């Protein structure tokens, strides 16, 4: 959800995912501790039978082979993390994280309340203000002519500088703001 | 007179009380659930009654209070029916709703 | 009844003869005015209509309408004076006398005794509302949405005045009330069917039904936000209201030639809610529920029944103070992001709260909850379709889902889930959207309190 | 209105004996009961209906109490698999679940009792569909079928969620409420069934084999 | 009460909650108890179900195949 | 069940119709049949308003159950030899039923097995 | 070895079970490196915009102005009177309309013919 | 929309979708507050037809059932007047069949 | 009370028994019955005694209206319009006036049900008996008119059926 | 009430406890930069473990993307520090 | 103050209830209508003073 993503996924990058697929579904199925233990163990062992394979066309082949056997004995009700992406409580706190932007239009008998807090919440968009054109700058500098070819960001270089597009970031509302 | 009719709608009139106080200065404490779940008990054991009296002497009802409507030859009125399901069912509900209510005061208390 | 009719044309020059700041509040105060002195028109008699004079005369169908229409000004003009800040002197008095002169034509519309004057009031309202459109609007396709509004309407009226001086000819006069009295049987004939047709249409296309229908979204998406209010609002009940005046003559022609009229209200409403489902737009949706209920309202008065007319009245009121609490929702909206997408601005709820909790309650206004007289009128329509026939029920069974559905469709689109993470230019609320959602609101349930005031002559 | 009722309580009970999240089971189990009370009006017996409604009231509720509580205890776990060894961390939620559990299978003295035994008998020997009498006891043995799949899988076994034990239950309001459902699950049902007047014919001769054929389904 | 956590051990309990868990089972069991003594029937029945078979043939008045 | 197994598996003339029944005259193999005695009239029954099922010829126990219950309110554990005496009499007018079923079954098996009898006697 | 597992409209086919990412090939890798660097370049475009302190309003984003356009406007000047056109069109145009008309036709007949005959039960009809 | 990867950081998470990316057509039918197009763990054509089996079979036992009822050995309920002839309606003017049930 | 007319609304003398307790233990709805009244129905008691002391200080008379009889629709000329309005208005006042007399009986009946608990269906059926034989005199005279109903639609109605009834009675005259 | 404000050393605390007690690593030659492929010895597989047993260890699941790229316990804590925004 | 919440809360709501019911909704007719309570064979109606006989005097068995 940070690191930007590649054009492709490679041989080594689908087999980990799939045993990580495998190992969760495995532990699904098995309930008990030590059980899964059991089984994982084997599952590792398996995976670890052809670790040294030489023929891609082959490692290809076995990989094809292992996912449609995966897909055939998938758990259909696979547990899942509260917080996940189909979890129980996946956006539940999507309700309370309210932009910073919107304490800009605060009646001033509201701003009279937490006057540090406004004071430094003046400084942080002064601060903005100032980065924004060297940001600007340095990403124009950075790139080459047809646009990036990846959307990672280059951090900052000088003692002065800021990462660049860093205020959307830095200032997310909070995991669990109320 | 016959306590049944008033007692009834009674129960039923005063859950509607901090419907109506949503808006003063109560909504916006921390007592407001506490004042919900104490009217809720409240009501339980103000209904109490009717079920007594029905069990006593099997004493049933139907109050037609306010007319609200005639349509030619029908008619339609706020009429409440006291029968043994009505009466019966109050209490119930109304003591598993204190009961989630209170329940509720501690499990949303992050909310 | 001058009483009403003269202060408006009293309106026209206080507000040519106010002052540049001062005209939004002079207009607004004495509309408010004029509304509380029309609420005085509500006592009506059980036994015949209050007849004024020998060409104004009101009955229990009239005074809503009336009603309904002095309220809408102050709200038109609470709404208009968002958009129109930046505008001169001048224009913005022409915009009120636009407004002033639609609504002093509705008023003396609705109290006509006689059917010609009808007809001249019921057209001239026309061009105050073309002009709002065409010169007030803010897309290049508001031309375009004019010309519909115009021919659409006028092809379907210009036979009917012919049939009316026709009647005149025939009869001798065409008075309400003598008309009423020496009612006469319609014989079956191709002279009789046409007759019937030319008496008809004006008043469906007017609704408008479901095959002549095409006006009214260009109409109520390309026009202002007043002149949206008083399209959804009031222009529409002007079909229903004839229809209602008209069909005495027509029996017993009516019982055969409503079929053709009766399978297309039925359908249509079920294929205008399935279109609501599937819609990008948000003032395209409220649009199309207007066309959905102006179909059932026309069902209502097709089947000619008493508690058919009293459940089209009611809806009829009911139908116009939604929609044009809806239309204002709508614009709030617009105004903050300058789009009419629906999906553009997402998660409201977490920026107005109180704007949500309006939201909230218009739709459920709108998909007919109890005990609120939408119901009323829906529910009475129905019970009087399942009387003419019991297999009706199944499409108003069908239109009543499809109803709710969209209805929070579009509650959850614009209200629920997460903002946009780009639109940080959401004001507030000001107070003025408040009241005047408010001022939408409150009508509604104090009139679902005392019932009896909308339900028209048949009560 | 009996078929209907038997193919839901039926359907709704095979589906509950397999699910993972303890809230979904509960819900199929208040489905099946409801199937299992328009199969009771079915066949003609509103006011055991009725009294079904009353006493399920009571220890449904407590149910879906303790589920909570045990949702809340676990940081917001919901899955049966990631819950372990309750029985001894959380003894007052485990007892009133146990009791609410015992009062819904018809355990013979509790207040699901005078309910469910009575729609029982009433179904066993009255004119009705064959298919829906075998239906709804087949659906009175998965009641207990998934009824002590939550037990076992909830609270017997050993732990199974996060390292970090935030169990914790000394809450007056969570014990008080609890504990209210509690005394009432247990002798609501014999207060109110010895106090209303009889409204219905009861079934007084019944071979034996019938008489206890929920008791011989429910241990099944 | 300040119940503080364990990581990795058993849960803090404390004698409140396990002495009302053990009187709240208790009682249902003893309530359990004292109904099946003092109102067994419930559970068995009351009256026994008659044998259809050893009814004599008279009392239903039949003939026996003669007429 | 086993009556069941014998209609539906066996032979369905064998066995009684539970809808139209009795198919026999109440006097065919009966001497004299006295006329069963309802204890409560109408008016009492009408007064009492048990229900439009609850009037059978068990009634008076139902009544009379109804009323100790009523003027024994407070205590609700005072009511058990009129509730035992009322499902004594309903027990008695099950069994009458099962009576009567029985003697149906009997008596159509044995009607079918005379008339086999005597088509039998007469083919010859 | 294993039941196949066969896609439909409403149930697509996984991506690790798509042969279509198996079979590697030059052409895809330079397929896929052009996919990536247009989406990387979209992100920049609206990054750059997003992040911008001096601007306060909305970022017109020209792809659904695109969809409400093609969805709405775009209909009428790219449609043509087609075979399938007109027959979709006066099917679902005309067939639900004459159908509702015969079935309450029928209905109101029989219940028309029921009334002069006098046999409908119609005692305690007196709201209609 | 659904099937669109959740952990990418897409501009309108909600919605998953980009800035500037080209829209589907039928993307207000694909919101995933609607019509779903995700791989189920059992293949179609399978879910219906084990679908329309288990409903088909429940019917047709159902119906076969009720033709083939059950009952308990027992004769018809008797009641004292007539089969309570003046309460069951009533018309207390047409003195009807008597019904005499006897001892047994 | 006083307020209503005994006669239009009729009810049965009400029969109620006596307590007889057979049991020590204190009733408890006897004591809850007692703490209602002396808490509630004395204070407002003695509220509405006070309301109704200022009421008689003060009272004034309201008047039900009477209207005369004016010639009905049948001796109306066939364009003389103001006897046709005259009909018409007398028409509308006897169409409520019929209505309400429908309100009074289904009123009647309503109270039949309630009143007579489980056994409803044989004590008073003669309400019943009076509600159809209303209700189909009601239908006779208002059926078929629909909306925009007048005088003249029922007198054609009335027409035609008296002469269906007339031929139907010269038809059984011929048997 | 609920989860106290967890802290930096806390979550590095738990770190160290799980990955020191996994039976692969010496626990005397293990640091907070300790890089997996480099100074300890493990494979693809290994690391997926590790990453399953942090998951299982907090409660949450990190993705596959920005999981390949945790190599030493430094990396993960500051990894799970910025997911649930604690301060010290 | 110790309990003015049942005062403030229960004793007006039911003040007001009762004083609409009696002297308002019982003013007109047919607006509370009770089931006739159950009379048995052996009560003494209020009212009328006389008393229902008893049952047949029916026969028992212990
Ligand atoms: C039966 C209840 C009895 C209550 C007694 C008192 C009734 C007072 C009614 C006042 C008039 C309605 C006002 C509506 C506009 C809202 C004003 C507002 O902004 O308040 C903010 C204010 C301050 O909150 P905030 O913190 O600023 O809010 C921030 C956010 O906006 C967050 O705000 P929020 O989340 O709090 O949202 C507001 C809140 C409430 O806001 C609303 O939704 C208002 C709309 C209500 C429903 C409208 C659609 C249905 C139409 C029915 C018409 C009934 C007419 C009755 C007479 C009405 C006379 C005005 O939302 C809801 O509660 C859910 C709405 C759906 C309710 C469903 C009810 C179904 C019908 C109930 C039966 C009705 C007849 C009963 C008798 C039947 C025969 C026995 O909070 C309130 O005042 C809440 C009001 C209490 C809720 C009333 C809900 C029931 C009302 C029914 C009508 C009245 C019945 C009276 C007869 C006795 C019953
Ligand atoms: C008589 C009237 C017609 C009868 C109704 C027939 C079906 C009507 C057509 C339904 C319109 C639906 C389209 C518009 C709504 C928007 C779509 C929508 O709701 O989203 C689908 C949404 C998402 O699914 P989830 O499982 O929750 O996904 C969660 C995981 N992400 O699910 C739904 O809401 C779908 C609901 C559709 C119900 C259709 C099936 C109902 C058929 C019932 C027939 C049986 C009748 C019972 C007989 C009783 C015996 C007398
Ligand atoms: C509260 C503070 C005030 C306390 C002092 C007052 C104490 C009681 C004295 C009140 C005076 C008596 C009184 O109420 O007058 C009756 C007066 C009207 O007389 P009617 O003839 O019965 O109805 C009009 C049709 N003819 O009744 C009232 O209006 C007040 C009480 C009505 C019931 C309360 C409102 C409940 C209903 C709210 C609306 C709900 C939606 C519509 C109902 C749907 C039903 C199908
Ligand atoms: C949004 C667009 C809608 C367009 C609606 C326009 C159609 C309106 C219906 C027809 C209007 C013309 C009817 C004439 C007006 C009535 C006058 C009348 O009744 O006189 C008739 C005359 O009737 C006519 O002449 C009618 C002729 C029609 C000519 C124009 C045809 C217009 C189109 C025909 C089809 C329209 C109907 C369906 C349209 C549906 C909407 C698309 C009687 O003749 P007499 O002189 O009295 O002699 C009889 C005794 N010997
Ligand atoms: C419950 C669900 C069902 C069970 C799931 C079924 C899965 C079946 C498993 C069978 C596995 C196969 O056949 S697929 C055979 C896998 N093919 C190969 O290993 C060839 C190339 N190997 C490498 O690149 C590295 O050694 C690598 C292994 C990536 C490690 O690298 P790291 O050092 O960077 O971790």
């Amino acid at each position: 959800a940070f690191s930007a993503p590649a054009a492709y996924l490679t041989h080594q990058q689908k087999v980990l995912r799939l045993y990580k697929r495998a190992l969760r579904h495995l532990e699904s199925w098995c309930v008990h501790r030590d059980k899964y233990r059991y089984f994982a163990c084997l599952m590792r062992a398996r995976f670890d039978e052809h670790k040294n394979e030489k023929d891609m066309v082959k490692a290809t082949q076995l990989l094809r082979q292992a996912e449609e056997e995966f897909w055939y004995g998938q758990h259909p009700q696979p547990y899942i993390f509260p917080e996940s992406p189909g979890g129980t409580s996946y956006e539940r706190y999507e309700c309370y994280k309210v932009p910073e932007w919107c304490l800009d239009d605060w009646h001033p008998s509201e701003k009279a309340m937490y006057p540090d807090y406004f004071a430094k919440r003046e400084q942080w968009k002064r601060l903005r203000r100032e980065s924004w054109e060297r940001e600007v700058k340095q990403l124009q500098e950075e790139t080459p002519p047809g646009g990036p070819r990846t959307e990672a960001l280059p951090p900052a270089r000088k003692e002065g500088d800021l990462p660049p597009l860093w205020w959307h970031i830095v200032t997310r509302p909070r995991e669990r703001p109320m | 007179m016959n306590p049944f009719a008033s007692l009834t709608l009674t129960t039923l009139t005063i859950l509607t009380i901090p419907i109506m106080m949503s808006n003063s200065n109560i909504y916006k404490t921390n007592l407001y659930p506490n004042y919900v779940k104490t009217t809720v008990s409240y009501a339980f054991t103000l209904s109490l009654v009717p079920l007594l009296m029905f069990m006593h002497t099997g004493q049933e009802m139907i109050i037609s209070n306010w007319h609200w409507m005639t349509l030619q030859t029908v008619e339609l009125s706020l009429s409440f029916k006291m029968d043994y399901f009505s009466v019966m069912f109050i209490p119930v509900a109304l003591f598993v709703t204190w009961s989630i209510m209170e329940f509720s005061m501690w499990y949303m208390h992050s909310d | 009844m001058l009483k009403i009719i003269i202060p408006t044309t009293m309106l026209l020059p206080m507000t040519w003869m106010s002052k540049h700041n001062m005209i939004w509040i002079n207009a607004t105060v004495h509309s408010l005015l004029i509304s509380l002195i029309s609420l005085s028109l509500l006592n009506q008699l059980g036994e015949n209509s209050l007849n004024f004079s020998l060409t104004f005369f009101s009955d229990s169908l009239s005074a809503p309408l009336l009603v309904l229409t002095t309220w809408l000004l102050p709200l038109m003009l609470m709404a208009s004076q968002s958009h129109l800040s930046k505008e001169t002197t001048t224009r913005k008095k022409l915009y009120i006398t636009m407004l002033i002169l639609l609504q002093l034509f509705l008023i003396m519309t609705f109290t006509a005794t006689e059917l010609i004057l009808f007809y001249i009031l019921f057209e001239a309202t026309l061009v105050p509302t073309l002009i709002i459109i065409t010169r007030w609007g803010n897309q290049t396709e508001r031309l375009n949405a004019g010309l519909y509004f115009l021919f659409y309407t006028l092809a379907g009226s210009l036979p009917l005045l012919v049939a009316l001086v026709y009647i005149q000819n025939t009869t001798g006069s065409l008075n309400f009330l003598i008309i009423h009295y020496w009612s006469h049987p319609l014989s079956n004939s191709w002279s009789n069917i046409f007759m019937w047709l030319a008496c008809i249409m004006a008043f469906m296309v007017k609704m408008p039904l479901y095959g002549l229908h095409l006006w009214l979204p260009k109409a109520h998406v390309e026009a202002p936000i007043a002149g949206s209010m008083v399209l959804a609002a009031v222009l529409l009940k002007l079909g229903g209201y004839g229809m209602m005046r008209i069909t005495t003559i027509l029996n017993p022609l009516t019982n055969y030639m409503a079929y053709p009229f009766l399978m297309l209200s039925m359908w249509g409403m079920i294929m205008t809610s399935s279109i609501c489902l599937r819609q990008t737009d948000l003032k395209s949706l409220i649009a199309y529920s207007s066309v959905s209920h102006m179909a059932l309202v026309i069902v209502a008065i097709m089947i000619q029944t008493p508690w058919s007319f009293m459940g089209a009245t009611a809806l009829m009121i009911a139908h116009g103070l939604t929609s044009s609490m809806l239309f204002c929702l709508a614009n709030t909206n617009y105004e903050r992001v300058h789009s009419r997408t629906m999906i553009l601005a997402r998660g409201l709820q977490t920026l107005l709260p109180l704007m949500a909790t309006w939201w909230l309650v218009a739709s459920l206004t709108n998909l007919a909850l109890p005990p609120s007289i939408n119901l009323i009128g829906e529910l009475f329509i129905i019970t009087a379709s399942f009387s003419w026939s019991n297999i009706t029920i199944i499409l108003m069974g069908m239109n009543m889902m499809i109803t709710a559905l969209y209805s929070l469709y579009m509650l959850i689109t614009t209200q629920r889930g997460k903002y946009t993470h780009h639109i940080n230019n959401i004001k507030p609320s000001f107070t003025r959207e408040n009241a005047l959602m408010a001022l939408h609101i409150l009508p509604l349930l104090l009139l679902t309190l005392n019932p009896k005031m909308i339900l028209g002559p048949l009560y | 209105t009996l078929c209907l009722g038997a193919i839901t309580t039926l359907f709704t009970a095979l589906c509950a004996i397999t699910q993972n999240d303890i809230k979904k089971i509960v819900a199929f189990s208040t489905s099946s009961q409801l199937g299992l009370m328009m199969v009771t009006i079915g066949i003609n017996q509103p006011h055991l209906a009725f009294l079904h409604i009353c006493m399920h009231a009571f220890f449904k509720a407590m149910l879906f109490m303790c589920s909570g509580s045990i949702i809340h205890s676990l940081n917001d776990e919901q899955d049966i698999r990631k819950m372990g060894g309750l029985y001894k961390a959380m003894p007052f939620t485990t007892t009133a679940l146990i009791i609410g559990s015992l009062a819904l299978t018809g355990m013979p003295y509790l207040t699901g009792f005078y309910s469910k035994d009575l729609i029982i008998e009433a179904v066993n020997m009255s004119y009705t569909n064959a298919w829906a009498l075998l239906m709804t006891l087949i659906a009175t043995s998965l009641t207990a079928a998934y009824s002590t799949r939550i037990i076992f899988f909830a609270f017997l076994g050993k732990p199974r969620f996060p390292p970090l034990v935030l169990i914790n239950e000394n809450n007056p309001l969570l014990i008080n409420s609890i504990k209210r459902l509690l005394i009432g699950s247990i002798f609501a049902g014999f207060i109110i069934s010895n106090n209303i007047p009889p409204m219905t014919v009861p079934n007084t001769t019944m071979p034996l084999y019938m008489k206890m054929t929920a008791l011989i389904v429910t241990i099944m | 009460v300040h119940i503080e956590p364990r990581y990795r051990q058993f849960p803090q309990l404390t004698r409140s909650q396990l002495i009302q868990a053990e009187f709240f089972s208790a009682t249902m069991w003893f309530w359990i108890l004292w109904r099946f003594w003092h109102d067994s029937d419930a559970v068995l029945g009351h009256f026994p179900y008659p044998d259809p078979s050893q009814w004599t043939d008279e009392e239903l008045g039949i003939l026996p195949d003669d007429e | 069940g086993a009556h069941l197994a014998r209609r539906y598996l066996g032979d369905a003339s064998k066995e009684p119709d539970p809808l139209r029944m009795p198919t026999f005259p109440p006097d065919y193999g009966f001497p004299e049949r006295k006329e069963r005695e309802m204890v409560a009239t109408q008016q009492e029954m009408n007064d009492a308003q048990l229900m439009l099922q609850q009037r059978d010829y068990c009634a008076h126990y139902l009544i009379q159950l109804l009323k100790c219950k009523r003027d024994s309110f407070p205590n609700f554990l005072a009511c058990k030899h009129e509730q035992h005496d009322w499902d004594y009499c309903e027990h008695l007018d099950y069994v009458k039923r099962m009576k009567e079923f029985e003697r149906e079954r009997r008596l159509l098996q044995r009607k079918k097995r005379r008339e086999q009898r005597e088509a039998e006697m007469a083919r010859g | 070895s294993f039941p196949k597992y066969k896609p439909s409209r409403l149930a697509t086919l996984p991506a690790t079970l798509d042969p279509a990412e198996y079979d590697i090939s030059p052409e895809t890798r330079k397929a896929q490196a052009e996919r990536l660097a247009i989406r990387s370049r979209l992100k920049r475009e609206y990054l750059l915009q997003y992040n911008d302190p001096n601007r306060l309003g909305v970022i017109e984003d020209p792809a659904l102005i695109r969809w409400t356009y093609a969805r709405s406007a775009n209909i009428y000047p790219n449609f043509r009177p087609t075979p399938k056109t007109s027959l979709l069109g006066a099917l679902f145009g005309i067939g639900p309309l004459f159908f509702w008309y015969y079935v309450f036709k029928t209905d109101r007949d029989k219940k028309e013919k029921l009334i002069q005959e006098g046999k409908l039960d119609q005692t305690f009809n007196i709201s209609y | 929309q659904q099937e669109r990867d959740p952990w990418y950081d897409w501009d309108h998470p909600d919605l998953r979708l980009n800035w500037g990316e080209p829209i589907h057509w039928d993307l207000d039918m694909y919101i995933r507050n609607r019509v779903d197009t995700s791989p189920t763990p059992v293949s179609w054509n399978t879910m219906c037809k084990h679908l329309f089996g288990f409903v088909a079979f429940m019917l047709f036992m159902f119906w076969v059932g009720e033709i083939y009822p059950s009952y308990q050995p027992v004769g018809p309920k008797q009641y004292p007047y007539n089969d309570l002839y003046l309460e069951r309606g009533g018309d207390p003017t047409k003195e009807p069949e008597p019904v005499v049930h006897y001892e047994i | 009370p006083d307020s209503w007319d005994k006669d239009v609304y009729p009810e049965p003398p009400r029969r109620t028994p006596a307590p007889a307790p057979q049991t020590s233990l204190p009733n408890p709805v006897t004591y809850l019955t007692k703490i209602f009244d002396l808490l509630v129905d004395r204070p407002v008691t003695l509220a509405r005694e006070f309301i109704e002391q200022q009421h008689a200080k003060n009272r004034y008379y309201y008047y039900h209206r009477e209207f005369r009889r004016v010639p009905d629709i049948t001796e109306c000329e066939e364009k003389d319009i103001l006897c046709m309005f005259e009909a018409e208005m007398q028409w509308r006042r006897d169409y409520k006036v019929d209505q309400e007399i429908v309100n009074i009986i289904q009123e009647r009946l309503k109270a039949c049900q309630q009143r007579e608990g489980e056994s409803y269906r044989q004590n008073c059926a003669k309400e019943l008996e009076q509600f159809t034989q209303v209700s189909k005199a009601f239908q006779d005279r208002y059926s078929d008119l629909g909306a925009h109903y007048s005088a003249r639609k029922c007198l054609a109605k009335q027409k035609q059926r008296m002469l269906a009834e007339r031929k139907a009675a010269k038809e059984a005259a011929a048997a | 009430s609920d989860a106290p404000p967890l802290t930096l050393e806390a979550i590095k605390d738990r770190v160290l406890y799980v990955l020191k007690l996994y039976d692969k690593i010496d626990p005397e030659k293990l640091s907070v930069n300790s890089h997996f492929m480099k100074d300890l010895g493990l494979d693809s597989l290994d690391q997926v473990e590790i990453i399953m047993a942090m998951e299982d260890e907090f409660g949450f699941e990190i993705p596959d993307i920005d999981a390949e790229k945790l190599m030493c316990p430094q990396e993960i804590v500051d990894y799970i520090a910025d997911k649930k925004d604690v301060y010290e | 103050r110790h309990s003015i919440f049942a005062v403030t809360h229960v004793l007006i709501p039911v003040w007001i209830i009762h004083y609409y019911l009696k002297y308002h909704v019982t003013a007109k007719p047919y607006t509370v209508v009770e089931r006739k309570p159950r009379i048995f064979p052996g009560d003494t109606i209020l009212e009328t003073g006389e008393v229902i006989p008893l049952m047949k005097e029916f026969p028992d068995q212990h």
